[PDB]
RNA sequence: CCACCCGAGAUUGAGCUAACAGGUCUGUGAUGCCCUUAGAUGUCCGGGGCUGCACGCGCGCUACACUGACUGGCUCAGCGUGUCCUACGCCGGCAGGCGCGGGUAACCCGUUGAACCCCAUUCGUGAUGGGGAUCGGGGAUUGCAAUUAUUCCCC
């Protein structure tokens, strides 16, 4: 059973949209390897390939099929050779972050997001998958985005991303937006000392007046407050902290950018204080409701709305 | 404990972050005597030179500027730090100090309160 | 607008292709004339020209300099673009070549690292180092082709 990546290595649109071809009946039929779902033996004879060859486009094609297969749990095996699927699939990082290749690093790393959320080296694994968030390809950091927030959300692996996010903000400027967008993706899967951390450096790079950064990190703090956070992930006491430290900018009166999103996170911001602890959320609610009224004084009809 | 204000001229913003400080007055990490067209650099200590550093003794401000040119930058700085020391004084100090700050900056010039509405036009 | 009470009736029957200037456009005549080895521009091929220059009438660019020219340092934009826009390194006096990546684009060019302007050096009132035309040599790209200089670089 081969020569389906022969297949998926010719790329021309009259035969993509075959029903034979990987865009519907290998996530269907293939899975089956031999006739039970799965087989990793093609994966563990791909190996003499994927040693000491760097041959572009069946690189490519083994790991967009493996990362097709990949995903029908054959969890037992996945936790017996972890191990070995991390060795192998380390050094192919480690060659083609020397080599400068992007499609097979790309599903390599959504692969190994698979293989991550199917299951201390898995820490360094974590790290693995971690550390080309800041990479400058947009292909291979949305994709390695979209797997540490697969990982997460599918935690002991929360500590580690936290205290990295904060470290590559306090040496960083292009790359904050993306670590931004890490935080509007993984804030509430964090613990309550680390959201604490995070606020303190987010307010810290609310510091700086560049529009792209204040604007996604309070969208950071939209997402923070919208999936609503439990008592553990998020306290009364620091969220009273948080209400009670963001009312130092108020950009100027009339923005409209910023005005309304901000309106927006002090409402989900209130909501979560009267959630909490309804009198104390009660007794931070006229600040708000005085700014707001304030705030009515608007010449666009957008803040008023 | 501390205040964000912006200014504008034409094109350039600046934005000012004052907070409790030991009287140090930086503009993107250089000192105001240290911006590059000296021949206007009695406009840019108009609020320093108005009114002294006895009441800039313990204000740490910094003003960060994008945009426009040369003379639209340096008046956005000079309106910036204006608007933080007034912000400053709205927020941490009294009222009548507010006033009077106010009274003696309109009385020299109106520029470095309001903004200038006009811009470049099509 | 819907449904219902009462009520005989909460709607049962009669009358009203034609008109347009509202738009706008290529069908009918056995239509009148004039032409038809005098092809209503006959197709193709090769080479030229469209730039040629005494002169008038006019749009523009560069200047006649000291509020300036040269050299070095300094620091600031926006409207817009791109599968040709270019990031990086090497070879290069310089135009440019070579190996490599991103971007079918608020992502990469690009914090668009702009020029005037500012601060220092030399010049010192003369066809001057202002001003650059016109010429003489070389070199490199664009393109089947640059000779009637396409363009750019260096004396």
């Amino acid at each position: 059973t081969f020569s389906k990546v022969q297949r998926f290595w010719e790329s021309n649109s009259a035969a993509h949209k075959e029903i034979c071809a990987v865009l519907a009946a290998v996530t269907e039929v293939i899975r089956s390897q031999g006739g039970k779902e799965t087989e990793t033996e093609y994966f563990a004879a791909l190996m003499t390939t994927m040693e000491a060859v760097e041959s572009p486009e069946s690189l490519a094609a083994v790991a967009y099929l493996l990362n097709l297969v990949l995903k029908r749990v054959p969890s037992p095996v996945l936790i017996k050779k972890f191990s070995d699927t991390s060795k192998a699939f380390m050094d192919i990082m480690s060659a083609q972050a020397s080599s400068g290749s992007t499609s097979v690093l790309r599903w390599v790393l959504s692969c190994l997001a698979t293989l991550l959320r199917k299951q201390p080296v898995t820490l360094q694994v974590y790290h693995g998958l971690l550390s080309f968030t800041v990479h400058p390809k947009p292909k291979i950091r949305k994709a390695a985005q979209h797997g540490v927030c697969s990982v997460l959300k599918g935690h002991p692996a929360a500590i580690s991303t936290a205290k990295f996010c904060i470290q590559e903000i306090e040496k960083s400027a292009t790359t904050t937006l993306h670590m931004l967008t890490l935080l509007k993706d993984l804030l509430p899967c964090f613990p309550e000392g680390l959201v604490k951390s995070c606020s303190e450096t987010l307010l810290r790079v609310m510091t700086l007046s560049h529009v792209l950064v204040t604007a996604c990190a309070m969208q950071a703090f939209h997402s923070l407050f919208h999936a609503r956070p439990g008592l553990s992930t998020l306290s009364a006491e620091l969220n009273a902290q948080i209400i009670t430290a963001l009312y130092d900018y108020v950009p100027s009166e009339n923005d409209l950018q910023p005005l309304l999103a901000w309106l927006k996170v002090m409402e989900k911001a209130h909501i979560n204080l009267v959630r909490l602890q309804w009198d104390l959320g009660l007794g931070h609610l006229p600040r708000f409701f005085g700014t707001a009224v304030t705030c009515l004084l608007s010449p666009h009809s957008q803040v008023l709305t | 404990q501390s205040v964000q204000v912006f200014g504008r001229k034409k094109t350039a913003t600046a934005v000012a972050h004052c907070k409790r400080g030991n009287g140090l007055i930086k503009v993107n990490g250089r000192p105001l005597e240290m911006i590059e067209p000296r021949t206007l650099q009695y406009k840019l200590l108009e609020p320093v030179l108005l009114l002294g550093k006895e009441r800039f003794a313990g204000v740490d401000i910094r003003v960060r500027v994008k945009g426009g040119g040369h003379v639209a930058q340096i008046y956005a700085i000079r309106q910036s730090i204006s608007k933080a020391l007034v912000a400053y004084y709205q927020k941490y100090v009294d009222e009548a100090s507010k006033k009077e700050i106010k009274d003696i900056l309109i009385q020299y010039d109106r520029t470095l309160l309001v903004a200038d509405p006009r811009r470049c036009e099509s």
